[PDB]
This record gives structure tokens, C-alpha cells and sequence, in this order.
């Protein structure tokens, strides 16, 4: 159908037809499979829902302390592939700025892309003996792998890690610490999450935690690759209010190398010569793939986005951990 | 074939990474049994790897574990031999043996008592288990799994085998104590009966082994935070006979365990017993003992 | 005098936990100690070292235990991927993996050098 | 007599000598550590590790290089 | 015990202050040995003034 | 006037300003003030004479 189901398995409201019904599978997941058993508590929240009530759930009902930072992990949703050594530079830099800083990883959670960098980079960090890091994700529920398993008021439900290799569904991480699923109604379709996870981050941020030592909750995000997506959302953060440092995490090509091409040459924002602006729109078009009727609009959107260069910090690989460039972020976006 | 006596089949091979990508698989149906039966096998075939890997998948050791499907796990004569025949042949006679005699859980538990010795009265020989294995010659699963498995590890001397229960498991330092105790008097017995040299040195070997692996231990404890350190050696364990980490170490003899600074400062504290005054000891508390308006003068702890 | 000391320690459990389960007075005196230990258990039946611990405590004790194992064996990896021995071992492989992989990098070099050539003429 | 009071001028001779004593030891004894078997094991051994990536690059991009090269020559 | 070692490297007279260091450090170390504290309290200490030293 | 330099030209060069001074014991007439050519030079011998 439109909703992607079967035809006979039904039982916004733009050719969904949507009714508003109350929620009924929560509770906790015991992982089995995957090495390690982790408890992981889920609940399924409507993506159009006030990010206040989720505030009170996560700090009330979920027994979770308010965080120091908040690294966010947007980046490519189809699965790829790094350097070895820069994936564990990469995951030790994060683990230690998640145990120096108490941060809350707000990593996609379906099993695809920098998601499985993340949950590798907590397999670095065993984490067995300070797990309270909130890895709360935020994916989709229509595209997680047995739906049915995860039904349950209050029910410590088993979800193996079987991951069949057809199936357009895509399991969850097995070594995340929590889960919110965006429930929009429909099935295998993206787009659930985003605007949730735009709002309740921004709600984070509307909090001035009690230090409040710069200002608010400061929320630093991470890009690792991407869609054009991912030059959209820094486009997001780069000009946000107020202005959301980012770690364009390098090394990795598609969008952050696009986007740190563009940062090592850019000088006052607009101050790019023509010369490797034209080999930057050959490589936008021919090694990113994004067709040039559209890689002119991503010249626009990447000296829109030098406009705030400073923000946006690189990093390289050769010692010399991420964590360097996250707390760094952290202190030039706190005022 | 299907997948569960594939499995079987790399379980001989010993491929075992082959067999955590290949056997193991999306949707590959285990039909529900066939999965803990492998796991038995597994035990008494000392493939520690394979059983590291199955638990992985989930065996749910709680589970599994069963007082028969346990008690196979002791007369299993595959895998490599032991010491326990004769171990339990001392315990038969000394309380009063055919080779075909099939062993007991309550016949293993009375020669528990007799190596670790003194008291370590197991649960085996409480009253409330031979009632249980009465009545039948989650009750019948015992409650902490991963420490029936040591015992056993230990007892059929198989090493790599046992320190993986260890890690994975609960009462961590007193599992360390108990498992030298059991070894060091296995290798007593081993030049009791005086017989090779080989089982005598290899489980003497082990009870050193098992040995530090409760001295830093304690050690990196006393790193964390003193207090809680302390709570744990003189933390009373039911499972253990309802004693402490110190009396099983003293037991067992680990004068390190004792000397090590934590333990220390907890014997000198007992032997303040409840008064703080240290200082010039000796010569105050005998004139305290004298002169009983003299302790009216000796501070107190509140 | 190699050992001495420890030893020594070992000693110390024996004592301070004997004298400790004793009764109050001297020996010559003990006599009324008993009649006071005898008294106590017939008024109240006619008519150190074990903190008996709660569960929460327990849980806490528990936690310790599995905090505590982990780091522990952290560190024998470290110790060991620090150790003069295996450092020298990983140095070898690497070196052997660079062995073939630059023996790779210089023969095929010697094809584009072989295209160099073969360009200029044939443009 | 084994107390000879100082002029100051000599004193401050004194404190400077004492200084460049301080500072050749500290500097030794970077030299004992930075030629000590056991740092250097470790500095070769980082640095291999770190060479046997970027050689590991350049064999990838050898392969780009040499496609790009034949098809050059397939344009000739 | 680090602040100590900065403080002795940067400013004169080291040999003074390296000495007096010594005799302080092994001087609180037999007294919380006569307080009888931790001994790793007093091998620390002891070990402190060794270096020093 | 104060400017900059390649790394790798003032390292060599820097390295071997410094080392002429350790063999000839020579006297280094200067500017004296940290701008340019002698704030490089007084890097220079901040980068191996401080080390010998």
C-alpha cells in the first residue's frame, strides 16, 4: 500500500488516512544474541508529540540523569565501510567524551551506517562497568525487524539479533542502552524520526542544566558521511540558533569530505577561488553522484555553510582522538 | 543436513569461528532442544570456545542447567579424564565401589567436604537438597548456575574451561578462594594416593593460578573505594557455606590474601574491637585494665 | 627471613579471632563469665566478621564484583599489548604484511612507468 | 667551617650553577628514557602501524592510478 | 607528590629544598607508621622521601 | 618585518644554524627583538639547542 504493508495486514492522515490511538507496546528488551545480554527500555512514541512529555519521561519515568552534552551521530543511513584504525580512533575518541562529559549519544539505532560504527565503538568501550551513558536512539517502529516480538505493556520481551539479509526491515542495535521508536503508522519508510528528534534536541537544549557553565544543555553533533541530506542538516546546525558547532568527522568521503574540501579553502565563507570550485563541483557530481542540476544548489548550500566556517570542525586521523574536536565544539559553541 | 547436526559436526572440527557465521544464521530454525543438547555436549567435549559462542547466541544458563543434564556433566567419561573416581572412592568407604556406580550430586557434595575441609558444608549436603533429589530419584535449576560449573571445572580438572565461569558468573572473590582450596587438596590427594606426578604438579599449578586471581582481585578493589572493599571480605555468602572471604582464604591458605594492606586494616580494627586509640598501644590499654577510672581518658568511635 | 612477614600476617587471623570469641574475665575469673554467659541464655531461651548484609546491599556488593572483574582483565590486555615481547611480536607481522605489499606497490609501479612511455607515443 | 657565609654575588654563581644542574639532569635523563630499549620498541612499533595503513592506501590508490592509466591508453 | 616534583625542578636552591623534602617526608612517614594508619600510607611516604632523595 | 616559513626549510635550516654554534662556539649577532627573521631564529635554537 501507501502505509508499504500488506494488504491484509492493516488491523499523518494525508493518503494515510491516520487515526490517533493510544500507544501500547513499552516496556524492555532483553537482548539475546550478539555476545554480551543488555537491558534496553523502549517506548514507542507518535512523531508529532510535545518533546516536553518526553523530557518528563526521560528524566522521571526512565530514571535518567540529565546530561553534560549531547553528541548526536547523524550520518549515512545506508551501511558503508572506513579505515580500521579510523574507525577506532574514531570509537575511542567517542567513548572517552562520552565518559568525560556524561553525554547522552543520540545514535539512529536501526543496524545500518554510523550506527553500526557506534555500536563497534561501544564493543571498544566494553561499558560494563559505567553503562548509564543514555544511548538513547531514535529510529523508526515501522522499520524495525519483528514488529511482533516487541508488542508488550511492561514485558521483558526477547529480540534476537536475526537479521535476515533480503528483508527490507533492519534490526536493532544490540548494545544500545535505550530506544525511542517514532511510530508515524506507516511501515519501512523514513522520514519518522527526523522532526522528533530535531524537536526533543532542541528541547534538551531549551534546558539550562544546572552548571549552565556557557549557557543551556550544549548539544554538539557528529557527521560521519551522508546523503546530500547530511550537507542539508549541516546546513541545519551550521546556521541553527543558537549555532550548533559540528565535527565534520573526516576521512570518510561523501558528505564530510565534500563539506571539509570546501572548509580547508574557504577563508571568509564565500573566499573560494573558481579553480578547485570547479573540480569541487566534478567530484559533487561524479564521485558523490549527485547530479550537477542540483550540485550548483549544493555550491549555494556549501558557502551558505562557510558563511559559518568556524564552527564546523574537521578532523583527521594521525593519538589525536575525536575527542579533542568534540571538546573543542563544546567550548566554542557554549558562548 | 540440518543445522543442529551441522553444528555437531563442527563441534569435532573445533572450527568454531566457521561455525559462528555459517551454522549460526538469519532465520536458521534451531528446533527447541537441540540447542541446549549441544551445549552438553560442548562441556564434556572441553570446547570452551564453542560454549563461549553458544552462550553468545544464548543459552540462558540459568536455563540449561538441570540437576540430570548436570549430573551427565559428571559421569561423562569423554573429553579429557580426572581425578574425581578416586576422589569419591576415599568418601564411599570412609562413611561406609563398583565401576559402574553412576556419581551423585549429593555424592559429589560429601567430597567437597572432605578436600575444602573443616566446615564448607555445601548446599549438596543440606538437608533441603537431598529431599529435592529424592522427590526426583525452575526448582530443579539451581539458582546461581556459574558456580555448580566451577566447582565442577575445577574438580574434573579442566582450566580454560573453568576461568571462563569464573568471569562470567557472581561472588566473584570468594569463587576465586574456594576454587584454590579445592585444587590445592586435590593435589594433596594426588600425592596421598602418590600417584603421577603429572596431576599433582598441573593441579598445583592451578590452585597458584586460581590463587592470584583472588589476591589482585582484591587488590584493584581496594583501588575502586576501601569501604566497599572491606564489605566484601567480610561479606557473609549463604552459597558458600554462610562464611567470609577471609575464613574460606584462611582455609585455604593465602597468606597473601591476608597480607595484602585491606584485609590488614580490617584485622586491626578488630582488634580495636570497639575503642580507638592506637597511638602508644600496649602500655595504655594495661593501664586501662589496672586503673578503671583510667578509661574514662581513651577516646571512643561513635 | 625470606618470607618472615607474611607469615606473620597469616598468624594474626588466628589470633585476633580467638581472643575475640572468648569470654570477658581471666582465666581464674572466667568461671563467672560463663555464669553470665549461662545466665543470658537462660533468660532469654526459658522464658564480628560477618556483616549480615541487606539485599540492596547485596545489589551493590554484586555490582561491585561485576565492575571489578572487568577492569581487571583490561588491564592483563594491556599489560600484554605493552609488553616488550608482544610489542616486538606485532612489529614483525607488520613488517612481513609490508614485505609483500611494497613488493606489490614497486612491480606494478614498473606497468605505469611501461604506460608512461607507451603514452607519449601513442599521443 | 664547613658554613662559609657567601657574599651574595657569589651566591647568585652559586644558584646559577645549581640551575644548569638542574637543567642538564632533567635533560639526561630525557636522553635515558628517549634511548632506553623499551621506548624505542614502542615508538617503532606505533609508527610501523601507522606506516602500514598509509602503505596500505597508496597500494588502493596504485590500483585507481593503474585502471585510470589503461584507460588512458584505451583513449590513445 | 608530582606538584612537589614540579615545584622542585622549577626555582633554586633544589638541593635545600631536596633534602628537606627528604627529611619531611621520611619524618611523616614514621609517625603515621607510630599512628599505624595505612602502611600503605607510610611506604608511601617512605618511598616519597627515598626519591626525593 | 615579521613573516613565515616552510616547516621543513626552517627545520633544516634552523637545525643547522644551531649546530654550527655547538661546534665553532661561536658569538650570534642579532636583531634582538622577536620579529621575523630573529623570532625564527630564536625558535630555531629553541627547537635542538635547548635540547643540546
Amino acid at each position: 500500500c501507501c502505509c508499504g504493508r500488506l494488504i491484509g495486514q492493516h488491523v499523518w492522515s494525508i493518503s494515510k488516512h491516520t487515526q490517533l490511538s493510544p500507544t501500547d507496546a513499552f516496556g524492555t528488551i532483553e537482548f539475546q544474541g550478539g555476545g554480551h545480554s543488555n537491558k534496553a527500555m523502549y517506548v514507542r512514541v507518535s512523531f508529532d508529540t510535545k518533546p516536553d512529555l518526553l523530557l518528563h519521561l526521560m528524566t522521571k519515568e526512565w530514571q535518567l540523569e540529565l546530561p553534560k552534552l549531547l553528541i548526536s551521530v547523524h550520518g549515512g543511513l545506508q551501511n558503508f565501510e572506513l579505515q580500521p584504525k579510523l574507525k577506532q580512533v574514531f570509537g575511542k575518541g567517542l567513548i572517552k567524551a562520552a565518559m568525560t562529559t556524561g553525554a547522552w549519544i543520540f545514535t539512529g539505532g536501526v543496524n545500518t551506517g554510523v550506527i553500526r560504527h557506534v555500536g563497534d565503538a561501544l564493543k571498544d568501550h566494553a561499558s560494563k562497568s559505567r553503562g548509564k551513558i543514555c544511548t538513547i536512539g531514535i529510529a523508526p517502529w515501522g522499520i524495525v525487524e519483528n514488529q511482533e516480538d516487541l508488542i508488550g505493556r511492561d514485558v521483558v520481551r526477547p529480540y534476537q539479533t536475526m537479521s535476515n539479509p533480503m528483508s527490507k526491515l533492519t534490526v536493532l542495535n544490540s548494545m544500545h542502552s535505550h530506544f525511542i521508536l517514532a511510530d508515524n503508522g506507516t511501515t519501512g519508510k523514513y522520514g519518522a524520526e527526523v522532526k522528533l528528534r530535531r524537536q526533543l534536541e532542541k528541547h534538551i537544549s531549551l534546558q539550562k542544566i544546572n552548571t549552565r557553565i556557557g549557557q543551556g544543555v550544549p548539544v554538539v553533533a557528529l557527521i560521519v558521511e551522508g546523503g546530500p541530506n547530511v550537507i542539508s542538516i549541516v546546513l541545519e546546525y551550521l546556521r541553527d540558533t543558537p549555532p550548533v558547532p559540528v565535527v565534520v568527522c573526516d576521512g570518510s568521503g561523501r558528505a564530510s569530505d565534500i563539506l571539509a574540501f570546501g572548509h580547508k579553502y574557504s577563508e571568509e565563507g564565500g573566499l573560494i577561488n573558481e579553480s578547485l570550485r570547479d573540480q569541487l563541483l566534478v567530484t559533487i557530481q561524479k564521485t558523490f553522484t549527485y547530479t550537477r542540476t542540483q550540485a550548483q544548489h549544493l555550491f549555494i548550500i556549501l558557502m551558505e555553510c562557510m558563511k559559518k566556517k568556524e564552527l564546523i570542525t574537521v578532523f583527521r586521523m594521525g593519538h589525536q582522538d575525536i575527542d579533542l574536536a568534540i571538546l573543542t565544539a563544546l567550548l566554542k559553541g557554549a558562548n | 543436513a540440518s543445522a543442529p547436526d551441522q553444528l555437531s559436526l563442527a563441534l569435532a572440527w573445533n572450527r568454531v569461528d566457521i561455525a559462528r557465521s555459517q551454522i549460526f544464521i538469519y532465520g536458521q530454525q534451531w528446533p527447541v532442544g537441540s540447542l541446549e543438547q549441544a551445549m552438553l555436549d560442548a562441556l564434556v567435549l572441553d570446547r570452551v570456545d564453542f560454549v563461549k559462542l553458544l552462550i553468545e547466541n544464548g543459552v540462558s544458563m540459568h536455563r540449561f542447567l538441570t540437576i540430570s543434564r548436570l549430573e551427565e556433566l559428571y559421569n561423562t567419561r569423554h573429553g579429557p579424564s580426572n581425578t574425581l573416581y578416586h576422589l569419591v572412592r576415599d568418601v564411599k568407604k570412609r562413611e561406609y565401589l563398583p565401576p559402574d556406580y553412576r556419581i551423585s550430586l549429593i555424592d559429589i557434595g560429601l567430597v567437597i567436604e572432605y578436600l575444602m575441609g573443616g566446615a564448607y558444608r555445601c548446599n549438596y549436603t543440606r538437608k533441603r537438597f537431598r529431599t529435592l533429589y529424592h522427590n526426583l530419584f525452575e526448582i530443579n535449576h539451581f539458582p546461581f548456575p556459574f558456580h555448580e560449573l566451577m566447582v565442577w571445572a575445577v574438580l574434573m580438572k579442566r582450566q580454560k574451561m573453568a576461568l571462563f565461569f569464573w568471569q562470567h558468573g557472581e561472588e566473584a572473590m570468594a569463587k576465586a578462594l574456594v576454587a584454590c582450596k579445592l585444587c590445592k587438596a586435590m593435589a594433596h590427594e594426588a600425592s596421598e594416593n602418590d600417584m603421577v606426578d603429572d596431576i599433582s604438579q598441573e593441579l598445583n599449578h592451578n590452585s597458584r593460578d586460581f590463587g592470584q586471581l583472588a589476591v589482585e582481585l582484591l587488590d584493584q578493589s581496594y583501588k575502586q573505594d576501601e569501604q566497599l572493599a572491606m564489605k566484601l571480605l567480610t561479606y557473609e555468602l549463604k552459597n558458600w557455606s554462610n562464611a567470609t572471604c577471609l575464613q574460606l582464604a584462611v582455609a585455604a591458605k593465602h597468606r597473601d590474601f591476608i597480607a595484602h594492606t585491606c584485609s590488614q586494616m580490617l584485622l586491626t580494627d578488630m582488634w580495636m574491637g570497639r575503642l580507638r586509640m592506637r597511638k602508644n598501644s600496649g602500655l595504655k590499654v594495661i593501664l586501662g585494665i589496672l586503673l578503671p577510672p583510667s578509661i574514662l581518658s581513651l577516646e571512643f568511635k561513635n | 627471613k625470606s618470607i618472615s612477614n607474611q607469615v606473620w600476617k597469616f598468624q594474626r587471623y588466628q589470633l585476633i579471632m580467638t581472643f575475640h570469641e572468648r569470654p570477658v574475665l581471666p582465666p581464674p575469673l572466667i568461671i563467672f563469665s560463663h555464669m553470665t554467659m549461662i545466665f543470658q541464655h537462660l533468660c532469654c531461651r526459658w522464658r564480628g566478621l560477618k556483616l549480615f548484609i541487606t539485599d540492596d546491599e547485596l545489589k551493590k556488593v554484586h555490582d561491585f564484583e561485576e565492575q571489578c572483574i572487568e577492569e581487571y582483565f583490561r588491564e592483563k590486555d594491556d599489560r600484554f599489548n605493552s609488553s616488550n615481547d608482544e610489542r616486538i611480536r606485532v612489529t614483525s607481522e607488520r613488517v612481513e604484511n609490508m614485505s609483500m605489499r611494497l613488493e606489490e606497490v614497486n612491480e606494478r609501479e614498473h606497468s605505469m612507468k611501461a604506460s608512461l612511455q607507451t603514452v607519449d607515443i601513442r599521443l
